[PDB]
């Protein structure tokens, strides 16, 4: 019984680490995104 | 064809007797062999992103059914072990896995 | 070449050798010793207990280290077919041994797990494997 | 220019209709998309090294630039996808029983091993410079280092669990700091 | 008993087998003159004439 | 065109010419024959070529070394699965190893093999044999399990069961168990 | 106790003899497909015309 | 880091009870995947026969780590289920064992 309750916790604090690790890691890949603007100054977007 | 036996195999798990502790033994060798064949898809197949082919759909349906058959088998492993002291077996669980699926199947033994 | 005649182009040569022999090193390290000391291993299988339910996993998967070192070599050597390489040689034999061992544990399992309900001890086998190999052997009692 | 210096010829831009050509021209029509890249930014500029003089071949120069986005296709599905599914699986050990039969060890052990050859994998993919780590590299790192952490659990708890009188004495403050309020503040 | 008969067995030509084979190739040498038929060592220390 | 004539010419010469004084066999290879003859176009009158043949065999040590040794030890090890005693709990494990050992092959021999579809080689057939019987011996010790763990709580004992593997099986078999 | 053992130890020597059924099945099965094979691999040669 | 992880492991092996059966399938599960790593570890380093790199050197360390653990691991086994109606525990075997180094050791319970 001394085990069962050791496992249900660490359970639950396994679950969260690895479910944060992995979204935050993919959320930061998913976010970056290309700028607006060709040259980050410039107010120009240069296309036709 | 590979994945067609892995499939096959993935499904052959739950004949397997919880007695023998072999159900974990079966399911990650299998999902084991598939990682494995996923080297010899990735050298065969073209490495392109324009589209998901039929044969990766096929790939990646295969490895979600493996992946399934764990889970289910970890929870049928943990149904098995339930200690009687503790759960008291519901009245639901008990009509329903005890009085009407026994009966409703023909071809059992 | 005096078959030829000195009115043709093939009857003069100058011909440079240069006998070169391979400094041993990278595989020593990384393939023989790990081979070697890995497949020792199938034979440490033998002192297990019956009663631990790994003697077959054990040299199963040294088997599969082996096959592993197999698919590394076969991807150095030309494919052509004058003879086995030395380290193709061992790897037979080493990979045949394993083999044989994983049989004779099966066979050993397979007699271990023997009850009355389903053979019967021989008076023969008890006089074999039950006084005079045991000393033989020099076994415990 | 390979042989003309500045005060020998002045590179420019074109013009059409009086308006400079600032950027790469593609056939809108005809153009046929790479496959893994997309053209998001081509512009162009006059630039001029002042490091150098006018009497130099290398003091100005026309760049054409290219920014280019990437179909992360092939790689969520025969990569990520695989990856993430495979070590999800680490969680199912705390659910398995602490007896022989179990097999918490078999299965941590297992999908540490399945990480491996996705290392491989992975291995024949990333570049190979050192400025930085790639982001895939960094998740394999994450989660091979949870999958390890996890086995050491699944041992700590098989230890506690088949302990024995003959081994270990069970104390009163153990039995009170696991079996009194734990459990209730917890499931 | 079958078991420690098939370790005083195996273990031995595992042992023995693996010597064998890399002790062979470790003498493999080569043949130290150039030519079989020939007394000459075509070395630039020693001209012939 | 027409054929070359030999060293000393009065006869023409109707195969490739090799020189012992320099020629490197290829290891690999043993050329069989070696002809020459001319050609022809019914439908085109102004064609005319010279064509030479080598039909050569191939030499299959390195192939039958890196290949076929090992998966006549795979089969080896899927027969003996079934001399397992099922108390021993090591049967899933030896059948299921012994599939990955084939994939392991499989992966091995995928960058040798032809990536042609007008046939299969007989190469590929032989690992897909084996790979299913592997399969069918995983499939069958699922099964051989699955009887042995039964009991009276789960299972009553059919009639047809009975006599087959009570009665009529093993007096073939020579496995009568002791009265 | 002892009835319940009696009717599981048949259950268990009828997984038996189906195990040394599949045995000798398999046995038979690999070695004739084996051969099979490895004959129709040695009987594949270059005929002695070249037809050329 | 793959090695370090490695070697970690190598080290866990031993505060897992014989009682379970599975410190062969850990130890033997580690140097399954240290051999596959091996993969690796060709396909990156330079395949060159100047001098052993550090790299190397470290990577062979921890080869034979691996295997050390995995002998005395049978070692241990084969002591634990030893036979009485066998062996007969010796006077040494008994007095370091039982009335020394329990003692001894502080960091326990
Ligand atoms: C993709 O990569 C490209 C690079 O390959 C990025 O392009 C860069 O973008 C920056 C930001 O847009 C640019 O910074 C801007 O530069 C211009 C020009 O700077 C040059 O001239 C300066 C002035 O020269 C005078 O003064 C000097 C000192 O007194 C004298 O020595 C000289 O004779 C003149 O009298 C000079 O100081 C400077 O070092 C350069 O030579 C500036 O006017 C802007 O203020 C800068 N900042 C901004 C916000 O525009 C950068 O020039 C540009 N490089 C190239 C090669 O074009 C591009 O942005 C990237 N795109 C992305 C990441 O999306
Ligand atoms: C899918 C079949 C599912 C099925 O019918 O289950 C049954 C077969 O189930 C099996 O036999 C498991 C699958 C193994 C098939 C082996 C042969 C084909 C390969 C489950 O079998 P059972 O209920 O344990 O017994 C049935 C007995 N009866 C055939 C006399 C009725
Ligand atoms: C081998 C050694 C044989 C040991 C003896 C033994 O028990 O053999 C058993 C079978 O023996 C077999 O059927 C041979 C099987 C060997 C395993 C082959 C696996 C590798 C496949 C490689 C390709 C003998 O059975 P038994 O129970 O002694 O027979 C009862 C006889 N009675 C009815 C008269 C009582
Ligand atoms: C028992 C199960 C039999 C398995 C048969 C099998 O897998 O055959 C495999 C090959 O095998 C051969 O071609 C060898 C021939 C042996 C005959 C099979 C034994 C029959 C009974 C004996 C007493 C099938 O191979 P495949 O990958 O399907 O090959 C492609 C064939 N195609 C070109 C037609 C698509
Ligand atoms: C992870 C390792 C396993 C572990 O946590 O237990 C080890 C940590 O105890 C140590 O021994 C920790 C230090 C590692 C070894 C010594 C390092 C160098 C000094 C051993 O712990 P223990 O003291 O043998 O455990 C007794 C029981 N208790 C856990 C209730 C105290
Ligand atoms: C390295 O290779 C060269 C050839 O590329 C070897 O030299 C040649 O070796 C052959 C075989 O030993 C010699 O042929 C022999 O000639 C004698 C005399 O006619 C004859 O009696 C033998 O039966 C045999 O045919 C050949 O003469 C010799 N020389 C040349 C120029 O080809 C050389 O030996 C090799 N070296 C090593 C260390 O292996
Ligand atoms: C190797 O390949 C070559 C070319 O594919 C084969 O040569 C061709 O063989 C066929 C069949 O023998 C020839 O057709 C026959 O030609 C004779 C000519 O007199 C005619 O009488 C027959 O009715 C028939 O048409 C063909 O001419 C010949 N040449 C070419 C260029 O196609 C060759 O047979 C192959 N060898 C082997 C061993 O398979
Ligand atoms: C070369 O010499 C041989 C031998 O004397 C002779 O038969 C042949 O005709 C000569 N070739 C030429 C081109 O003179």
């Amino acid at each position: 019984l001394i085990g069962k309750v050791i496992d249900k916790a660490c359970f639950w604090i396994a679950l969260l680490l690895f479910s944060i690790g992995t979204l935050a890691i993919f959320l930061t890949g998913h976010f970056n995104q290309v700028p607006e603007f060709p040259f980050p100054g410039d107010p120009r977007k240069y296309v036709p | 064809i590979p994945c067609l036996l892995f499939s096959f195999l993935t499904g052959l798990v739950f004949y397997l007797p919880t007695d023998s502790g072999e159900k974990m033994t079966l399911s990650i060798s299998v999902l084991l062999s598939l990682t494995v064949f996923l080297l010899v898809i990735v050298e065969l197949i073209p490495s392109t992103s324009s589209a998901v082919p039929l044969i990766g759909k096929y790939m990646l349906f295969t490895m979600i059914f493996v992946i399934s058959s764990i889970i289910i088998t970890v929870v049928v492993i943990n149904t098995h072990h339930r200690s009687p002291s503790t759960h008291t077996m519901p009245q639901w669980v008990r009509k329903i896995f005890i009085d009407t699926i026994p009966n409703v199947m023909f071809f059992s033994t | 070449y005096p078959d030829k005649f000195p009115n043709g182009t093939n009857y003069q040569d100058v011909t440079f050798y240069l006998i070169i022999r391979r400094k041993p090193l990278f595989y020593v390290i990384n393939f023989i010793t790990p081979c070697v000391l890995i497949s020792f291993l199938a034979s440490l299988a033998f002192y297990l207990p019956a009663e631990s339910g790994e003697k077959m996993s054990t040299a199963i998967s040294v088997l599969l280290a082996q096959a592993v070192f197999l698919l590394l070599t076969s991807q150095r050597l030309p494919e052509t077919a004058l003879a086995v390489p030395l380290i193709g040689k061992y790897l037979m034999f080493i990979m045949s041994l394993v083999t044989g061992v994983i049989v004779n544990c099966g066979i050993v399992l397979n007699f271990h797990f023997r009850t009355p309900s389903t053979h019967v001890l021989s008076t023969r086998v008890k006089q074999i494997f039950l006084e005079k190999l045991p000393r033989i052997l020099h076994m415990s009692r | 220019s390979q042989t003309y210096n500045a005060h020998e010829v002045n590179l420019q831009l074109s013009a059409e209709e009086g308006e400079a050509v600032e950027w790469i021209h593609i056939d809108p029509e005809d153009f046929t998309e790479n496959g893994e890249w997309t053209i998001r930014h081509r512009p162009a500029k006059k630039n001029y090294n002042w490091q150098l003089t006018k009497d130099d071949t290398d003091f100005q120069e026309i760049i054409f630039f290219l920014i280019i986005q990437r179909k992360p296709l092939f790689y969520i599905i025969n990569i990520i996808a695989p990856c993430v599914l495979i070590s999800s699986l680490v969680v199912l050990v705390y659910f398995l029983p602490a007896q022989a039969g179990g097999q918490k060890c078999t299965l941590s052990i297992s999908v540490l091993l399945a990480q491996t050859i996705f290392l491989f994998l992975i291995a024949q993919k990333v570049p190979e410079t050192s400025l930085n780590v790639p982001l895939i590299g960094k998740y394999l790192i994450f989660v091979m280092f949870v999958s390890m952490l996890i086995v050491m659990n699944c041992v700590i708890v098989l230890n506690v669990s088949l302990r024995t009188p003959n081994t270990h004495s069970l104390s009163e403050k153990i039995k009170h700091l696991f079996l009194g309020f734990l459990p209730k503040y917890l499931g | 008993t079958i078991d420690r008969l098939s370790m005083f067995i195996i273990t031995p030509v595992m042992v023995l087998g693996t010597i064998f084979i890399f002790v062979m190739g470790n003498f493999n040498h080569p043949p130290a003159k150039p030519f079989e038929g020939d007394p000459f060592d075509y070395s630039s220390d020693h001209p012939r004439c | 065109l027409q054929h070359a004539l030999d060293a000393k010419g009065e006869r023409e010469v109707k195969e490739i010419v090799i020189n012992k004084d320099a020629f490197t066999e290829n290891g690999q290879w043993s050329i069989e024959h070696k002809p020459s003859r001319k050609n022809w176009r019914s439908d085109d009158p102004s064609y005319e070529d010279v064509t030479f043949y080598l039909i050569i065999q191939r030499k299959p040590l390195f192939y039958i070394v890196y290949t076929i040794i090992p998966c006549i030890l795979i089969s080896i090890l899927a027969i003996l699965v079934f001399y397992l005693p099922p108390d021993a709990g090591e049967k899933m494990s030896l059948s299921i190893s012994a599939l990955l050992a084939v994939t392991v092959f499989l992966l091995l021999l995928a960058d040798k093999v032809p990536e042609t579809s007008l046939s299969v080689p007989i190469i590929i057939r032989y690992l897909m044999f084996i790979m299913i019987l592997v399969a069918f011996s995983v499939i069958l010790s699922v099964v051989v399990l699955n009887l042995h763990h039964r009991s009276p709580n789960t299972h009553t004992m059919p009639n047809w069961i009975r006599q087959i593997f009570i009665e009529t099986l093993p007096p073939f078999l020579w496995i009568q168990r002791p009265v | 106790a002892s009835e319940f053992d009696d009717l599981k130890k048949d259950w268990q020597y009828v997984a038996m003899v189906a195990d040394r059924l599949f045995l000798y099945v398999f046995f038979v099965i690999c070695s004739i497909g084996t051969f099979s094979i490895f004959l129709d691999a040695s009987h594949n040669v270059p005929p002695d015309n070249p037809f050329a």
